[PDB]
């Protein structure tokens, strides 16, 4: 007696218009499926689009969705709201499928869709034989990359000039670039947000370091979403990573459906999807797969009676939450970002990424990084 | 041209009867009328010779006379949330919003069956009976406010800061469209935004101040 | 018995919205003037925007305006239309007020408002002690600058690499810049059209020659109308010329009206006026001044019997046209470009320009060039 | 160009259309059909107008 | 032809009724359009009636 309509929650933050569009498109494609086996049920999203994720509106949204009887919550977080959301989801046995930045110690009902950028960066650094470079980073996605870089520098005797550019303006960027050029530092690794990375690239072009002799390694999951035309014209080395393969039948089918979408009804469809929207689509597919698998095991998920006050004196968790977590961690599907499979800690495994280098014609695939095969060049 | 004034959203039961706009802009003299039950939120309406409001922590719509001071109809909105479960973005027990347009009396609420999305309903001005319901695809808890011009529901995106008309739903064709129509939130937090067809104007409550917007409408031939 | 309405002609070119807007604004300001001495008559413009089909369209427009009984024609020309228009204006004794590129051969019934750019360029190239540089030019405005540069190089022993970039594309621009940098050429003089100059600057920023150590001299009459933003941050040496002084009471008096104009009624008013628009305004003021002077000379202007076909078998020049040309060459007014005064060849005489240089804060006035005082620095 | 004779005003617009056959000799507006009859390089063509009213 | 004269002609009875003169109007390629072709006078109709566009 599986329910005909399962209720999921959704927690979206500022500057998440295209990801919400991908979520709604995936909901549309799942609900209106001509196949009777792809959709044995319906997905009911209880959506909260907050503007400031400050651990108080996040808590209010989580409690409002918990009172509605949701089973799993597709949530996005930042550095100021990851801990509260993860603790609330782990305490009440409510699954949290998140496409945001992965963290450590985030087991117990948290499933992260974003692959870690730790092994690929080190496998690109040691292959390029870099022993003295600059690391322009920010702390909006944790400290894992910086800690790994410092550990590798200590274990290999490198010279990493680590600079935090969280509170750096444009003229400060120009002064920093000139100062680094004075010390003959021509090898850089940039790990910042998308807007910060674009501002850094614009300042680099404006001050004039986009010419031959300068090497930049972009620590990002999407390399085709950043404009590097003037870097192509200048001839500087630019190396980056890509997660979604645009020459994949599933991805091309999504692109065909995406270019046929109306911008007035699906905002953010005027541009090709980023890796965040791809992770959102894969997360919705993973939720559909685990709900179908729960239907296969004849588990009647029902939060009747358990719904109530989030901050109750006796912490009463969902009795079937552990089954949902196990079924969510036992999935193995193929989708936009390739193979989606999770370990017992809720982190993605056997994920394949493509390393791209900037040449005169443009971006050029030079190899692939696999979780079990490290870096393999063509 | 008598304006109607209400303060608070939890337990107040006093309404004000400033008889004129000049008696409301400058004159601080008013008549205080009591209600049989206090209202919830800032979503009420004054239509014809009565006032439609919500009854405390319930999904009950009450029609009250402002001249004879009695109750004629008190019904329950079908499958409507109450007591801060399907409120606006600003909260304040604004689970049910009542408005009027050139076609009549409309109620914007949310339904558990329709997730938490905005559901529109046309109400009988006399019997308070459901005439027709429309399903929209915009969640109510992230709306902040909404208003109907004539058969079209326009939904805002926020309540303090950058506020704009974000969603539009045509019930005649039952079609939705995301538009970008900025409006200036001068006094930060907004609480109520309703439409008056006689003045063709938006009445708004901005952080304890009473504000008016004059709208612009276009028709394609 | 001067006529209350004087008919003038206007011939306009493709991409002349702003200059036509300035012409219409000057007509408005002259016609509806509170002073009865500033407007003792009414200017009636017969305007033709032809989108030139060369000499055929120019002759058709000239004949159409000549049949209407115009006294003077305010027309523009290009390299394909200067000769026919000047010959038609000189043969039929019709004055031609032109803010287009100056010439030398035409010496009758032609008044050119644009000052020559050869003297200031030569003074700047000899005060900077340049002896080996690259001259990127185009032939859309004549051969006077190239001839003067080659003559000065022959008389002084300079090394000028002259390149015509009329048929050059962006890729060819990048190859030419890379080849010139390979030969250690870092001193450039650019004499091109506005769009061509902007494309050249964009290509220069693309290849990365806007860094310090590269010097560019812009042979343009408007320096503040060029988007030079990346050159400020890069530190490249940019030197240019400006004709209209924005800190002049007449210019700011015009700018007060210009910012108060309506875009939907005066198109092209969304941007500050260029030097061409300022020259158009000064030309309308010159026409008003010479018509007032003809009124003061008790000369009854009329074209009652001369209105007809241009290509008649006997040439029928206007009898009073020589009076109009003599009165036109004797004007000396103060306007947007400063002192407007002409010699007996109808060329600009006694004009002052400001030589600006690009610094870290923006364009800085370095000196001023006068016709008789040469280059004077501050 | 647009001229309103009721208010005697003028406004520079930029509404674009398409000269499919690269020459237009006649172009007139017909009330009953609310359409623009046009003569395009020896061919007979029609355009459809889009009138809007502001309130 | 070669005059600023507006003529009304019947397409049913095939006769003439009115031949008026457009006051202060150009003719014979005096004030034509950009394409020329003796288009000095343009007659049209709208919901308010009959209008003539010319030049003076
Ligand atoms: C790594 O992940 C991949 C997912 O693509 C696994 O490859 C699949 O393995 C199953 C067996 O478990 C096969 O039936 C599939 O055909 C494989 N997919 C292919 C070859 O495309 C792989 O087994 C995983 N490795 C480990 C050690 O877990
Ligand atoms: C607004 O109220 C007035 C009266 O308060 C309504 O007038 C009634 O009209 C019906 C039929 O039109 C009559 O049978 C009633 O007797 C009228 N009322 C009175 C008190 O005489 C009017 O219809 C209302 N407006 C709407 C749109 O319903
Ligand atoms: C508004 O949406 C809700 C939910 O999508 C609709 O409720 C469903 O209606 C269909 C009939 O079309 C039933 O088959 C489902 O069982 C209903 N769902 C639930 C949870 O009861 C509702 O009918 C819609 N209202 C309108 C007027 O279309
Ligand atoms: C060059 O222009 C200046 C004005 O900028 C002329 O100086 C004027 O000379 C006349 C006499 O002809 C005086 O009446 C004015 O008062 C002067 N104006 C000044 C000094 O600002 C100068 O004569 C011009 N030179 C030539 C050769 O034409
Ligand atoms: C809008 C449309 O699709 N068609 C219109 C219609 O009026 C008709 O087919 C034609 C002739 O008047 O004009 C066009
Ligand atoms: C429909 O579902 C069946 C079983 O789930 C599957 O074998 C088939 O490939 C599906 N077809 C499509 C078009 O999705
Ligand atoms: C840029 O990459 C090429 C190989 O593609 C390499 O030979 C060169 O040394 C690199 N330059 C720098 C500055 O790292
Ligand atoms: C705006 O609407 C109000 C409503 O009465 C009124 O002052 C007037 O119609 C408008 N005021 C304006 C346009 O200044
Ligand atoms: C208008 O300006 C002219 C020229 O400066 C002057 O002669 C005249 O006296 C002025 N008229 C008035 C009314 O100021
Ligand atoms: C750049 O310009 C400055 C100021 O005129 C000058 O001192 C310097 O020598 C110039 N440098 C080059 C390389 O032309
Ligand atoms: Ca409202
Ligand atoms: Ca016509």
């Amino acid at each position: 007696a599986f329910p005909s309509s399962v209720q999921i929650g959704g927690l979206f933050i500022r500057n998440t218009d295209q990801e919400y569009t991908a979520f709604r498109l995936a909901i549309f494609l799942h609900n209106t499926s001509p196949n009777a086996s792809e959709a044995p049920f319906n997905l009911v999203p209880h959506v909260d689009n907050i503007e400031t994720a400050n651990s108080f509106a996040v808590t209010n949204a989580f409690c409002s969705q918990y009172s509605r009887g949701v089973f799993a919550i597709f949530g996005l977080y930042d550095k100021r709201s990851v801990h509260t959301l993860t603790s609330f989801c782990s305490a009440l046995h409510i699954s949290l499928i998140t496409p945001s930045f992965p963290t450590e110690g985030e087991s117990q009902f948290v499933l992260q869709l974003r692959p870690s950028l730790r092994g690929a960066l080190l496998s690109l650094l040691d292959h390029y034989e870099w022993n003295c470079f600059v690391f322009l980073y920010d702390t909006d996605r944790g400290y894992s990359i910086l800690q790994a870089i410092m550990e590798k520098a200590g274990q290999n005797g490198w010279h990493v000039s680590a600079i935090c550019v969280e509170n750096f303006n444009d003229v400060s960027y120009r002064q920093l670039l000139e100062e680094l050029d004075r010390r003959q530092e021509k090898k850089f690794v940039i790990d910042c947000e998308i807007e910060r990375l674009q501002n850094i690239l614009e300042q680099i072009v404006s001050v004039g370091k986009h010419v031959k002799g300068y090497h930049y390694i972009i620590a990002n999951l999407g390399f085709k979403d950043i404009s590097l035309e003037r870097f192509i014209h200048g001839g500087a080395n630019v190396t980056g990573f890509q997660l979604v393969d645009f020459n994949t039948p599933m991805v091309t089918k999504l692109m065909d459906r995406w270019k046929k979408l109306d911008q007035r009804e699906y905002p953010g469809s005027e541009t090709p999807p980023k890796y965040t929207s791809a992770l959102t689509y894969d997360g919705v597919l993973v939720m559909a797969e685990t709900f179908r698998s729960l239907r296969r095991q004849k588990i009647d998920i029902s939060r009747r009676g358990n719904a109530g006050d989030c901050l109750a004196n006796p912490a009463a968790p969902w009795g079937q939450g552990i089954d949902m977590e196990r079924t969510l961690k036992q999935v193995r599907i193929q989708g936009l970002t390739g193979n989606v499979q999770f370990d017992h800690y809720g982190r993605r495994v056997n994920y394949t990424m493509d390393v791209f280098e900037l040449k005169s014609t443009g971006p050029r695939k030079v190899g692939y990084w696999n979780d079990m095969d490290k870096l393999v060049l063509i | 041209n008598r304006v109607w004034y209400m303060d608070g959203y939890h337990n107040n039961r006093f309404v004000r009867e400033y008889k004129s706009m000049v008696d409301f802009m400058n004159t601080d003299n008013f008549t205080s009328h009591r209600l049989p039950h206090p209202w919830s939120g800032t979503g009420q309406v004054v239509y014809n010779g009565s006032i439609y409001f919500n009854k405390f922590q319930s999904h009950i719509i009450i029609r009250f006379d402002l001249k004879t001071e009695t109750i004629l109809k008190t019904r329950s909105l079908d499958y409507a949330g109450y007591n801060n479960m399907y409120h606006y973005a600003w909260g304040g027990h604004s689970d049910i919003d009542l408005m009027v347009d050139e076609n009549g009396l409309w109620a914007v609420y949310a339904t558990n069956q329709n997730a938490g999305n905005i559901v529109i309903s046309k109400l009988d001005p006399v019997s308070l009976q459901i005439l027709q319901t429309w399903n929209t695809s915009y969640p109510k808890r992230s709306a902040g406010e909404a208003f109907i011009i004539c058969g079209t529901l326009y939904v805002t995106n926020g309540y303090s800061g950058g506020t704009k008309v974000h969603y539009a739903y045509q019930t005649n064709a039952s079609t939705y469209e995301y538009i970008d129509i900025p409006f200036q939130n001068k006094y930060s937090h907004i609480s109520m935004l309703d439409y008056n067809p006689k003045d063709r104007a938006l009445y708004a409550w901005n952080n304890g101040h009473q504000t008016l917007y004059n709208v612009t409408l276009f028709h394609v031939i």
